[PDB]
Protein backbone atom coordinates (compact mmCIF):
# COMPACT_ATOMS: atom_id res chain seq x y z
CA UNK A 1 0.00 0.00 0.00
CA UNK A 2 1.90 3.01 -1.35
CA UNK A 3 1.93 4.87 -4.39
CA UNK A 4 4.94 2.59 -5.68
CA UNK A 5 3.86 -0.45 -4.58
CA UNK A 6 4.05 -1.67 -8.71
CA UNK A 7 7.46 0.15 -8.74
CA UNK A 8 8.76 -1.86 -5.41
CA UNK A 9 7.18 -4.92 -6.97
CA UNK A 10 9.27 -4.48 -10.27
CA UNK A 11 12.41 -3.69 -8.01
CA UNK A 12 12.55 -6.78 -6.13
CA UNK A 13 11.81 -9.09 -8.90
CA UNK A 14 14.97 -7.32 -11.20
CA UNK A 15 16.28 -8.49 -7.82
CA UNK A 16 15.36 -12.25 -8.32
CA UNK B 1 -30.66 22.16 -38.33
CA UNK B 2 -30.80 18.48 -37.97
CA UNK B 3 -27.25 16.55 -36.48
CA UNK B 4 -25.85 20.07 -36.64
CA UNK B 5 -27.86 20.44 -33.14
CA UNK B 6 -26.24 17.16 -32.30
CA UNK B 7 -22.50 18.53 -32.98
CA UNK B 8 -24.09 21.51 -31.17
CA UNK B 9 -25.02 19.60 -28.33
CA UNK B 10 -21.28 17.84 -28.29
CA UNK B 11 -19.18 21.36 -28.42
CA UNK B 12 -21.35 21.93 -25.44
CA UNK B 13 -20.40 19.54 -23.03
CA UNK B 14 -16.50 19.66 -23.66
CA UNK B 15 -15.37 22.31 -21.78
CA UNK B 16 -14.34 24.60 -24.90
CA UNK B 17 -14.47 27.89 -24.72
CA UNK B 18 -17.71 29.95 -26.64
CA UNK B 19 -15.57 31.67 -29.42
CA UNK B 20 -13.99 28.16 -30.05
CA UNK B 21 -17.20 26.05 -29.94
CA UNK B 22 -18.80 29.06 -31.96
CA UNK B 23 -15.75 28.89 -35.25
CA UNK B 24 -16.31 25.31 -35.37
CA UNK B 25 -19.70 25.04 -36.02
CA UNK B 26 -19.05 28.29 -38.54
CA UNK B 27 -16.32 25.90 -40.31
CA UNK B 28 -18.44 22.73 -39.92
CA UNK B 29 -21.40 24.75 -41.62
CA UNK B 30 -19.71 25.86 -44.13
CA UNK B 31 -18.24 22.82 -45.70
CA UNK B 32 -21.66 20.83 -45.26
CA UNK B 33 -23.49 23.38 -47.03
CA UNK B 34 -20.95 23.48 -49.73
CA UNK B 35 -20.44 19.80 -49.69
CA UNK B 36 -22.41 16.77 -50.05
CA UNK B 37 -24.82 15.82 -47.18
CA UNK B 38 -23.71 14.60 -43.03
CA UNK B 39 -25.64 12.23 -41.46
CA UNK B 40 -26.59 12.21 -37.52
CA UNK B 41 -24.07 9.44 -37.58
CA UNK B 42 -21.07 10.78 -39.44
CA UNK B 43 -21.18 14.41 -37.85
CA UNK B 44 -18.99 13.46 -35.32
CA UNK B 45 -16.24 12.59 -37.15
CA UNK B 46 -16.00 15.67 -39.26
CA UNK B 47 -16.55 17.64 -36.01
CA UNK B 48 -13.37 15.98 -34.30
CA UNK B 49 -11.34 16.20 -37.49
CA UNK B 50 -12.45 20.23 -37.07
CA UNK B 51 -11.10 20.84 -33.81
CA UNK B 52 -8.23 18.47 -34.18
CA UNK B 53 -7.01 20.80 -36.62
CA UNK B 54 -6.61 23.68 -34.28
CA UNK B 55 -4.57 21.85 -32.33
CA UNK B 56 -0.87 21.98 -33.26
CA UNK B 57 0.66 19.23 -35.97
CA UNK B 58 0.94 16.01 -34.46
CA UNK B 59 4.94 15.70 -35.01
CA UNK B 60 4.83 18.24 -32.54
CA UNK B 61 3.04 16.07 -30.30
CA UNK B 62 4.23 12.90 -28.61
CA UNK B 63 8.15 13.43 -28.64
CA UNK B 64 9.92 10.55 -27.32
CA UNK B 65 12.83 11.60 -24.46
CA UNK B 66 16.10 11.78 -26.18
CA UNK B 67 18.01 14.50 -24.77
CA UNK B 68 20.43 13.73 -21.74
CA UNK B 69 18.50 16.26 -19.02
CA UNK B 70 15.03 15.83 -18.61
CA UNK B 71 13.32 18.97 -16.60
CA UNK B 72 9.88 19.25 -15.05
CA UNK B 73 8.72 22.59 -14.24
CA UNK B 74 5.32 23.82 -13.30
CA UNK B 75 2.58 24.69 -10.97
CA UNK B 76 2.90 23.61 -7.22
CA UNK B 77 1.02 20.13 -6.53
CA UNK B 78 0.71 19.51 -9.91
CA UNK B 79 2.42 16.74 -9.98
CA UNK B 80 5.79 17.21 -11.04
CA UNK B 81 8.01 14.90 -9.08
CA UNK B 82 5.35 12.33 -9.34
CA UNK B 83 5.57 12.01 -12.97
CA UNK B 84 9.22 12.58 -13.12
CA UNK B 85 9.75 9.66 -10.91
CA UNK B 86 7.03 7.45 -13.58
CA UNK B 87 9.08 8.67 -16.78
CA UNK B 88 12.90 8.03 -15.02
CA UNK B 89 11.60 4.26 -14.02
CA UNK B 90 10.23 3.85 -17.80
CA UNK B 91 14.16 5.13 -18.74
CA UNK B 92 15.21 2.14 -16.71
CA UNK B 93 13.20 -0.50 -16.58
CA UNK B 94 11.16 -0.56 -19.67
CA UNK B 95 14.10 1.01 -22.05
CA UNK B 96 17.37 -0.25 -19.87
CA UNK B 97 19.16 3.20 -19.25
CA UNK B 98 21.66 4.70 -16.63
CA UNK B 99 19.77 7.09 -15.11
CA UNK B 100 20.41 9.80 -12.09
CA UNK B 101 18.88 12.50 -10.61
CA UNK B 102 19.07 16.14 -9.79
CA UNK B 103 16.55 17.76 -7.89
CA UNK B 104 16.33 21.69 -6.84
CA UNK B 105 13.39 21.73 -5.22
CA UNK B 106 14.86 22.91 -1.50
CA UNK B 107 11.98 25.33 -0.77
CA UNK B 108 8.96 22.47 -0.11
CA UNK B 109 9.06 20.20 2.58
CA UNK B 110 10.56 16.74 2.45
CA UNK B 111 10.09 17.42 -1.32
CA UNK B 112 13.95 16.20 -1.34
CA UNK B 113 12.72 13.15 0.83
CA UNK B 114 10.00 12.52 -1.67
CA UNK B 115 12.67 12.32 -5.03
CA UNK B 116 15.25 10.70 -2.53
CA UNK B 117 13.30 7.34 -1.68
CA UNK B 118 12.48 7.06 -5.36
CA UNK B 119 15.65 7.35 -6.35
CA UNK B 120 16.81 4.97 -3.79
CA UNK B 121 13.91 2.48 -5.03
CA UNK B 122 15.83 2.81 -8.72
CA UNK B 123 18.99 2.72 -7.16
CA UNK B 124 19.88 5.53 -8.99
CA UNK B 125 22.13 8.68 -7.46
CA UNK B 126 20.64 12.06 -6.54
CA UNK B 127 22.02 15.30 -6.14
CA UNK B 128 20.47 18.16 -4.65
CA UNK B 129 21.30 21.67 -6.42
CA UNK B 130 20.71 25.20 -4.96
CA UNK B 131 22.44 27.01 -7.37
CA UNK B 132 23.49 27.12 -11.00
CA UNK B 133 26.84 26.06 -10.60
CA UNK B 134 26.05 23.34 -8.47
CA UNK B 135 23.81 22.10 -11.23
CA UNK B 136 26.97 22.47 -13.42
CA UNK B 137 29.06 20.52 -11.14
CA UNK B 138 26.61 18.03 -10.84
CA UNK B 139 26.59 17.34 -14.68
CA UNK B 140 30.07 16.62 -14.44
CA UNK B 141 29.46 13.20 -11.73
CA UNK B 142 26.59 12.30 -14.04
CA UNK B 143 28.70 12.67 -17.36
CA UNK B 144 28.41 8.85 -17.63
CA UNK B 145 24.44 8.80 -17.72
CA UNK B 146 22.25 8.34 -20.03
CA UNK B 147 19.86 10.42 -18.48
CA UNK B 148 19.50 12.97 -15.88
CA UNK B 149 15.63 13.62 -14.36
CA UNK B 150 15.80 17.25 -12.74
CA UNK B 151 13.05 17.87 -10.55
CA UNK B 152 12.12 21.70 -9.40
CA UNK B 153 10.44 23.41 -7.03
CA UNK B 154 6.41 24.25 -7.80
CA UNK B 155 5.92 28.25 -7.88
CA UNK B 156 3.33 31.09 -8.41
CA UNK B 157 4.35 31.29 -12.08
CA UNK B 158 2.35 34.56 -12.30
CA UNK B 159 4.62 36.26 -10.76
CA UNK B 160 7.68 36.34 -12.54
CA UNK B 161 10.67 36.32 -10.42
CA UNK B 162 10.21 32.57 -10.07
CA UNK B 163 10.97 32.70 -13.75
CA UNK B 164 14.10 34.23 -13.17
CA UNK B 165 14.89 32.20 -10.38
CA UNK B 166 14.19 28.90 -12.69
CA UNK B 167 15.81 30.46 -15.61
CA UNK B 168 19.05 31.23 -12.98
CA UNK B 169 18.93 28.15 -12.07
CA UNK B 170 18.86 25.62 -15.17
CA UNK B 171 21.55 26.00 -17.84
CA UNK B 172 19.35 25.41 -21.13
CA UNK B 173 22.25 25.36 -22.96
CA UNK B 174 22.40 21.89 -22.85
CA UNK B 175 21.23 18.92 -24.52
CA UNK B 176 17.95 19.13 -22.74
CA UNK B 177 14.32 18.43 -22.97
CA UNK B 178 11.86 20.79 -20.66
CA UNK B 179 8.22 19.91 -19.53
CA UNK B 180 5.81 21.97 -18.48
CA UNK B 181 3.53 20.51 -16.26
CA UNK B 182 -0.26 21.64 -15.61
CA UNK B 183 -3.04 20.20 -13.82
CA UNK B 184 -6.23 19.26 -16.18
CA UNK B 185 -7.84 20.58 -12.38
CA UNK B 186 -6.61 24.00 -13.73
CA UNK B 187 -8.74 27.00 -15.10
CA UNK B 188 -8.03 28.26 -18.50
CA UNK B 189 -7.57 31.34 -18.00
CA UNK B 190 -5.12 30.25 -15.09
CA UNK B 191 -2.98 28.64 -17.39
CA UNK B 192 -3.63 31.20 -20.05
CA UNK B 193 -1.77 33.68 -17.61
CA UNK B 194 1.23 30.69 -16.67
CA UNK B 195 1.97 29.74 -20.38
CA UNK B 196 2.72 33.48 -21.09
CA UNK B 197 5.05 33.56 -18.66
CA UNK B 198 6.70 30.72 -19.24
CA UNK B 199 7.50 32.63 -23.25
CA UNK B 200 10.59 33.42 -22.58
CA UNK B 201 11.81 29.58 -21.78
CA UNK B 202 12.27 27.13 -23.60
CA UNK B 203 9.83 24.63 -23.38
CA UNK B 204 9.24 21.65 -25.57
CA UNK B 205 6.52 20.03 -24.80
CA UNK B 206 3.28 20.03 -22.56
CA UNK B 207 2.21 17.20 -19.55
CA UNK B 208 -1.12 17.36 -18.37
CA UNK B 209 -1.71 15.80 -14.98
CA UNK B 210 -4.74 14.29 -13.07
CA UNK B 211 -6.82 13.84 -16.39
CA UNK B 212 -8.18 11.40 -14.32
CA UNK B 213 -9.69 14.02 -11.80
CA UNK B 214 -11.24 16.32 -13.83
CA UNK B 215 -14.63 16.15 -15.74
CA UNK B 216 -13.88 18.06 -19.10
CA UNK B 217 -10.84 18.38 -20.90
CA UNK B 218 -12.00 21.36 -22.68
CA UNK B 219 -10.01 23.87 -20.67
CA UNK B 220 -6.60 22.05 -21.55
CA UNK B 221 -7.58 21.77 -25.48
CA UNK B 222 -8.07 25.53 -25.08
CA UNK B 223 -4.29 26.09 -23.74
CA UNK B 224 -2.69 23.27 -26.97
CA UNK B 225 -5.24 25.65 -29.77
CA UNK B 226 -3.18 28.64 -28.92
CA UNK B 227 0.25 27.05 -28.46
CA UNK B 228 2.61 26.05 -30.72
CA UNK B 229 3.88 23.10 -28.69
CA UNK B 230 2.14 19.50 -28.26
CA UNK B 231 1.44 17.21 -25.41
CA UNK B 232 4.35 14.32 -24.19
CA UNK B 233 2.34 12.80 -21.70
CA UNK B 234 -0.49 12.70 -19.69
CA UNK B 235 -1.02 11.19 -15.93
CA UNK B 236 -4.26 9.94 -14.62
CA UNK B 237 -3.39 8.72 -11.60
CA UNK B 238 -1.13 8.65 -8.90
CA UNK B 239 0.78 5.04 -9.06
CA UNK B 240 3.75 4.64 -10.32
CA UNK B 241 5.03 3.73 -12.60
CA UNK B 242 1.65 2.65 -14.25
CA UNK B 243 -0.75 5.81 -14.34
CA UNK B 244 1.07 7.46 -17.20
CA UNK B 245 0.21 7.69 -21.34
CA UNK B 246 0.86 9.18 -24.35
CA UNK B 247 -1.49 10.77 -26.94
CA UNK B 248 -1.51 12.25 -30.42
CA UNK B 249 -4.20 15.19 -31.31
CA UNK B 250 -6.52 12.46 -32.79
CA UNK B 251 -6.82 10.88 -29.61
CA UNK B 252 -7.00 13.75 -27.39
CA UNK B 253 -9.63 14.88 -29.28
CA UNK B 254 -11.57 11.54 -28.84
CA UNK B 255 -10.96 11.80 -25.04
CA UNK B 256 -12.45 15.52 -25.20
CA UNK B 257 -15.78 14.33 -26.60
CA UNK B 258 -16.67 11.86 -24.07
N1 LIG C 1 -5.25 11.80 -9.48
C1 LIG C 1 -3.97 12.07 -9.80
N2 LIG C 1 -3.09 12.44 -8.84
C2 LIG C 1 -1.80 12.72 -9.13
C3 LIG C 1 -1.37 12.60 -10.52
N3 LIG C 1 -0.08 12.91 -10.56
C4 LIG C 1 0.29 13.22 -9.29
N4 LIG C 1 -0.72 13.10 -8.44
C5 LIG C 1 -0.67 13.36 -6.97
O1 LIG C 1 -0.56 14.75 -6.64
C6 LIG C 1 0.07 14.85 -5.35
C7 LIG C 1 1.27 15.80 -5.37
O2 LIG C 1 2.13 15.39 -6.43
P1 LIG C 1 3.63 15.91 -6.55
O3 LIG C 1 4.42 15.02 -7.48
O4 LIG C 1 4.20 15.90 -5.15
O5 LIG C 1 3.50 17.43 -7.15
P2 LIG C 1 4.75 18.43 -7.45
O6 LIG C 1 4.97 19.47 -6.39
O7 LIG C 1 4.45 19.15 -8.73
O8 LIG C 1 6.05 17.67 -7.56
C8 LIG C 1 0.53 13.45 -4.99
O9 LIG C 1 -0.47 12.84 -4.18
C9 LIG C 1 0.56 12.74 -6.32
O10 LIG C 1 0.48 11.32 -6.12
C10 LIG C 1 -2.38 12.20 -11.51
O11 LIG C 1 -2.09 12.07 -12.72
N5 LIG C 1 -3.61 11.96 -11.08
MG1 LIG D 1 7.86 18.61 -6.55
Amino acid sequence: YDQAATLRAKMEKRER
Amino acid sequence: PEPLRKAEKLLQETGIKESTKTNTLKKLLRFSVEAGGLTEENVVGKLQEILCDMLPSADKWQEPIHSKYIVLFGSTGAGKTTTLAKLAAISMLEKHKKIAFITTDTYRIAAVEQLKTYAELLQAPLEVCYTKEEFQQAKELFSEYDHVFVDTAGRNFKDPQYIDELKETIPFESSIQSFLVLSATAKYEDMKHIVKRFSSVPVNQYIFTKIDETTSLGSVFNILAESKIGVGFMTNGQNVPEDIQTVSPLGFVRMLCR
